[PDB]
């Protein structure tokens, strides 16, 4: 799960169309994390996935 | 006289001209009947589009001796090659003269007045839906952003695939994200310039 | 009261947003992509509704 | 594939490049077993702030989904170990999502 | 035949295109003689199990 505080700066709602400024809603979105990584640093010699 | 403003996603001008032709012989089966019927797209029996400008052309043939064939089109789609010319975006687009499925069944007729008109050929037309693909009358002569617009006025728009008629203005409210913003009745009221943000 | 007062117009605009048994809700496009007698039974269907 | 007013043989494909340097035309060559065309997709917007891919085939960029495809497999990547290559890396984070 | 159901194939030979192959056509009736099994049941003098 997410943990609380987090700003989402660049996180955006998974729409195939349309657009709201503002409201609520449920929803089916890509959040559930298996593994996270940050900074990479191996990318760069070919990194497969 | 309404002025006609046309935005879409901005890009280049890449026109392409796809022919369709129709051929037809009756002066010697029977001044009606048919001889041969010969129908080429660019030449080959099926095609798909290429470029995101294009402009279809068809072209009539007829062989008889009278020389005088009234021509109809039947339909089981939405879309006619008249239609379709203005300004209509699109994404995936081919044809074929083999039955296919998803393709728009078309035919044509003539009457050659002799007594008695015929039906030529189906064609085939299988599509999906976006902005990749446009028909338009014309081209557009060396234009980086094919997209034509203007302010102050009421005008003639089709946008994103939404037509309508308005007057069009720019507002300082901005964000970051959504270029285009619809009423909940399904009027797209604001947008944003794709290049410029405005 | 007051919630009860804060009600009977959104429906409104629920109604007026449906496409029923057309090709769009969109007048002008039918219009522009089609003759006219169809589109007459549809839009006739549509004002009825 | 990406390109600045710099087309080795893209200039030959379709147009030089159809803007200068600071815009950026990229292009998908459709490299497969049989056959290889270049699609124009776009130019590069003024801001890119996320990327997402998902199996089904549309890859979310800045949240918009701006075409789909049929089900991935995988994918690979490689800049160079040049250096800043991962000192100025665009990722400060990436996360297996799921749905 | 009168009112069959008709079912057509399509076939892709990598090449690009794909073309159809032919058209079947079925009659029927909802009931209770012959059923459509994935695979026989033997050892069975009653079919029904529960
Ligand atoms: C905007 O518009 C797009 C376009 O429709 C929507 O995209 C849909 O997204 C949903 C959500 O996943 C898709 O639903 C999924 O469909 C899969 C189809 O797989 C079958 O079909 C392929 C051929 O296309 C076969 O090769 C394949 O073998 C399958 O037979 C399903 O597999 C998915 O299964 C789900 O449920 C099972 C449980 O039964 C889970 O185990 C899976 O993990 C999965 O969760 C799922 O049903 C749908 O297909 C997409 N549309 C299209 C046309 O593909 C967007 O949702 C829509 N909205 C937004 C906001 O973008
Ligand atoms: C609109 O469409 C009609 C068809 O409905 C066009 O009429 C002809 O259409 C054919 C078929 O597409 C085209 O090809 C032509 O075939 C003709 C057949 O040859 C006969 O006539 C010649 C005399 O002209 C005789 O010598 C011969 O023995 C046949 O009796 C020929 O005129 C041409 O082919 C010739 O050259 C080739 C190559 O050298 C030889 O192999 C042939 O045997 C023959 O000698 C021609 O290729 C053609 O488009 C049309 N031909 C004519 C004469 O009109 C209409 O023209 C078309 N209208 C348009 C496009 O505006
Ligand atoms: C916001 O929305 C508006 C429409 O509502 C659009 O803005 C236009 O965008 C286009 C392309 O981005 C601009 O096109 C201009 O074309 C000019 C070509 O015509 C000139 O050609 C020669 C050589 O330049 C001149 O000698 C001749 O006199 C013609 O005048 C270019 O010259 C323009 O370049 C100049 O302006 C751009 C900014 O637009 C600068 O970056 C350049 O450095 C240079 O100063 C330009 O390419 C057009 O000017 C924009 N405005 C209008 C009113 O059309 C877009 O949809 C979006 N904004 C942008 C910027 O795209
Ligand atoms: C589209 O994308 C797919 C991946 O999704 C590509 O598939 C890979 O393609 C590369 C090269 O194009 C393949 O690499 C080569 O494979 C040859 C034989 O295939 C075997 O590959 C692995 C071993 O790497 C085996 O496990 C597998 O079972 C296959 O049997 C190898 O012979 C090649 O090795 C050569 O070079 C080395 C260099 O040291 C020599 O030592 C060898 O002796 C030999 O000469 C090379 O490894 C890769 O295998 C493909 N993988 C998959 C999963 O497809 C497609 O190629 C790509 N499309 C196009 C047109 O390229
Ligand atoms: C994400 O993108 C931002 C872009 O703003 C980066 O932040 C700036 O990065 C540039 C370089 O990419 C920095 O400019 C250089 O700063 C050096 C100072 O070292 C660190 O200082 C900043 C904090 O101020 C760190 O954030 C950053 O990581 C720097 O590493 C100066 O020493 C440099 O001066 C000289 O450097 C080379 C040395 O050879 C010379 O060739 C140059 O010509 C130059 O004269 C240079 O000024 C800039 O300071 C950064 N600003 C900020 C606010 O950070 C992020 O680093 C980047 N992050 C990721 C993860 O991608
Ligand atoms: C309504 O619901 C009730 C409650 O379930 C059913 O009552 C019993 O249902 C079971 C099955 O659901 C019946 O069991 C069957 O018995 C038959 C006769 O029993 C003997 O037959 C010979 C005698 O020598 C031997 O095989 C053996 O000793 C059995 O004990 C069998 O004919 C049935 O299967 C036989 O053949 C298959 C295939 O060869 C073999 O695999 C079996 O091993 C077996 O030999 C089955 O065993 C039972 O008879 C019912 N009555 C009772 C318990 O009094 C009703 O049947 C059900 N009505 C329906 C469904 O219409
Ligand atoms: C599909 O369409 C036609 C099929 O007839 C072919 O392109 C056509 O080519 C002719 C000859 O170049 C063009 O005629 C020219 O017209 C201009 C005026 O527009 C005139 O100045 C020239 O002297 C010449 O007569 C014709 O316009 C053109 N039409 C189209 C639709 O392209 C070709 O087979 C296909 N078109 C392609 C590939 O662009
Ligand atoms: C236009 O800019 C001015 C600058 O102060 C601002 O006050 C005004 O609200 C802006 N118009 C909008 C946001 O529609
Ligand atoms: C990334 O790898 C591929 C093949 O492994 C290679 O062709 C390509 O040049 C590499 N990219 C760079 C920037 O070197």
């Amino acid at each position: 799960h997410i943990p609380e505080g987090f700003s989402f700066n660049n996180w955006f709602l998974l729409s195939n169309d349309s657009t709201l400024v503002h409201g609520k809603v449920v929803s089916n979105q890509p959040l559930l994390v298996n593994c996270l990584l940050a900074i990479p640093k191996i990318y760069g010699l070919g990194q497969f996935f | 006289e309404q002025p006609i403003s046309f935005v879409t996603l901005p890009s280049f001008n890449a026109h392409s001209f796809v022919n369709i032709t129709v051929s037809a012989s009756f002066g010697g089966h029977s001044g009606a009947n048919l001889i041969a019927s010969d129908t080429t797209i660019n030449g080959f029996s099926s095609f798909c589009v290429d470029t995101r400008q294009f402009t279809i052309s068809l072209s009539y043939n007829v062989t008889n001796s009278y020389g005088y064939v009234s021509n109809s089109q039947d339909s089981n789609c939405p879309f006619t090659l008249q239609s379709v010319n203005d300004y209509l975006s699109f994404s995936k687009f081919c044809v074929s003269t083999s039955l296919l499925a998803s393709a728009c069944t078309i035919d044509l007729f003539g009457y050659p007045e002799f007594g008695s008109g015929v039906k030529f050929t189906s064609l085939y037309f299988q599509f999906t839906k976006g902005e990749l693909i446009t028909g338009t009358p014309k081209p557009l002569e060396g234009v980086t952003d094919v997209s034509f617009m203007t302010l102050d006025v009421c005008t003639k728009y089709t946008i994103y695939g939404f037509k309508g008629e308005g007057i069009i203005t720019l507002t300082n409210s901005s964000f970051l994200a959504g270029v285009y913003y619809t009423s909940d009745s399904g009027q797209l009221l604001a947008f944003k310039n794709v290049t410029s943000g405005a | 009261v007051v919630n009860s007062q804060g009600a009977a117009l959104t429906q409104l605009t629920v109604q007026l947003q449906h496409n029923f048994q057309a090709i769009s809700s969109s007048i002008d496009d039918i219009y522009s992509r089609l003759d006219i007698l169809s589109a007459d039974v549809q839009v006739d269907r549509l004002i009825t509704g | 594939v990406c390109s600045n007013s710099s087309n080795p043989h893209l200039a030959t494909f379709a147009i030089p490049l159809g803007a200068t340097q600071v815009p950026y035309y990229c292009f998908f060559k459709v490299d497969t077993y049989n056959s290889t065309v270049y699609k124009f997709l776009a130019v590069l917007p003024p801001t890119v702030r996320e990327i997402v891919i998902t199996k089904y085939g549309d890859v979310y960029v800045n949240g918009f989904g701006y075409l789909h495809l049929g089900l991935l497999d995988a994918v690979t990547i490689n800049f160079t170990g040049h250096g800043t290559d991962d000192d100025v890396s665009g990722f400060w984070t990436i996360a297996s999502t799921n749905f």
